[PDB]
């Protein structure tokens, strides 16, 4: 069991500043076998990168991602008003998959 | 004098389709008629010639190709085909000359704790060249990021067993199939029938 | 268009049986391996376990190891998920997601996630 450590609990930002989310893994992780979801309340997740630093198909360059053996960190250029929702990372290295805390962004 | 074809289709443990052995057969007279008005045969097709035409053609030479599927792939053993076992296994050429024998091993291979020991390729980046024997038990590489040798999310074992009972219907049961390819070109036709 | 589409929601009682499947369309399943992930009301998500369609290998977290089986049917294109003895507890929205993956190539995330399915116990 990979425990994955979430920080902050929570993050209250105004729109269109820089934001730096952190995902914290008990033990070091392949780069490649990981990736973020945003999940919309009321909705599925939505895969927003892979392999840490490789966007995913049909999201903005808005997002980015920073790749490390334990450290993960997404980026985001600048918030908008559909970007506030629950991010998620999980791990495929190894079984089980956990999944983090979750970290919601608001105002 | 006479050809091996008893060791060929009585023998005790056939192999697996993905590595399918390959006899060569030559410098003896082969009887067919004994093959052909056998009782215990479930499947007897033959492609390019003629089912009674084989005692009097002579052949330079005949290939043996052993190998067991499941009782549903048996229509797949066939110029022209595709599939599992087809694309990934075992392709014949477009103009085979030969006839596809089969039938049912279900009291010989199938085994109440459950026969494992049978093995299929299911995963090839791509599709066999006719009688290509591919034998790699490389990870199969299913997106554009590396494996480097250990299993996982979009890294598999590409070969799959098959997981044959006794208490499964006639598409699921084991058939052993041998397949006799007869390839002719410019030497003394040493094999005749009777 | 590729897509996957999952039945509708269930309520059931304590100690039954609850059977939930994802029906896949537009692309080859075969190819591709389903995850399953549970998420209750106002908490995270958890992973009941994965497999992959094509060889029928069902790897499952341990908590609920026990529990589910996580079965596929390769002729309709679903993928089935059971799980038994139900508890209280155990009432959450229910996903499956399988990466969009083609013949030759495979993508290398987890791109198609299904609509969600609220079971009730
Ligand atoms: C190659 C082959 O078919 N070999 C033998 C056949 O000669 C025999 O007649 C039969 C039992 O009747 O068992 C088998």
């Amino acid at each position: 069991e990979i425990v994955l450590t979430q920080s902050p609990g929570s993050l209250s930002l105004s729109p269109g500043e820089r934001a730096t989310l952190s995902c914290r893994a008990s033990q070091s992780v392949r780069s490649s076998y990981l990736g973020w979801y945003q999940q919309k309340p009321g909705q599925a997740p939505r895969l927003l990168i892979y392999g840490a630093s490789s966007r995913a198909t049909g999201i903005p360059d808005r997002f980015s991602g920073s790749g490390s053996e334990t450290d993960f960190t997404l980026t985001i250029s600048r918030l908008e008003p559909e970007d506030f929702a629950v991010y998620y990372c999980q791990q495929y290295d190894s079984s089980p998959w956990t999944f983090g805390q979750g970290t919601k962004v608001e105002i | 004098n006479l050809c091996p074809f008893g060791e060929v289709f009585n023998a005790t443990r056939f192999a697996s389709v993905y590595a399918w052995n390959r006899k060569r057969i030559s410098n003896c007279v082969a009887d067919y008629s004994v093959l052909y008005n056998s009782a215990s045969f479930s499947t007897f097709k033959c492609y390019g010639v003629s089912p009674t035409k084989l005692n009097d053609l002579c052949f330079t030479n005949v290939y043996a190709d052993s190998f067991v599927i499941r009782g549903d792939e048996v229509r797949q053993i066939a110029p022209g085909q595709t599939g599992k076992i087809a694309d990934y296994n075992y392709k014949l050429p477009d103009d085979f000359t030969g006839c596809v024998i089969a039938w049912n091993s279900n009291n010989l291979d199938s085994k109440v704790g459950g026969n494992y020991n049978y093995l299929y390729r299911l995963f090839r980046k791509s599709n066999l060249k006719p009688f290509e024997r591919d034998i790699s038990t490389e990870i199969y590489q299913a997106g554009s990021t590396p494996c480097n040798g250990v299993e996982g999310f979009n890294c598999y074992f590409p070969l799959q067993s098959y997981g044959f009972q006794p208490t499964n219907g006639v598409g699921y049961q084991p058939y052993r199939v041998v397949v006799l390819s007869f390839e002719l070109l410019h030497a003394p036709a040493t094999v005749c029938g009777p | 268009q590729v897509q996957l589409v999952q039945s509708g929601p269930e309520v059931k009682k304590p100690g039954t049986s609850v059977k939930v499947s994802c029906k896949a369309s537009g692309f080859t399943f075969s190819s591709s391996a389903v995850q399953w992930v549970r998420q209750a009301r106002g908490q995270r998500l958890e992973w009941i376990g994965w497999i992959v369609v094509g060889s029928g290998n069902a790897n499952y977290a341990p908590r609920f190891q026990e529990r589910v089986t996580i079965t596929r049917d390769m002729s309709t294109n679903t993928a089935y998920m059971e799980l038994s003895s139900l508890r209280s507890e155990d009432t959450a929205v229910y996903y499956c997601a399988a990466p969009n993956c083609s013949r030759t190539l495979c993508y290398d995330g987890f791109n198609m996630w299904g609509q969600g399915t609220m079971v009730t116990v």
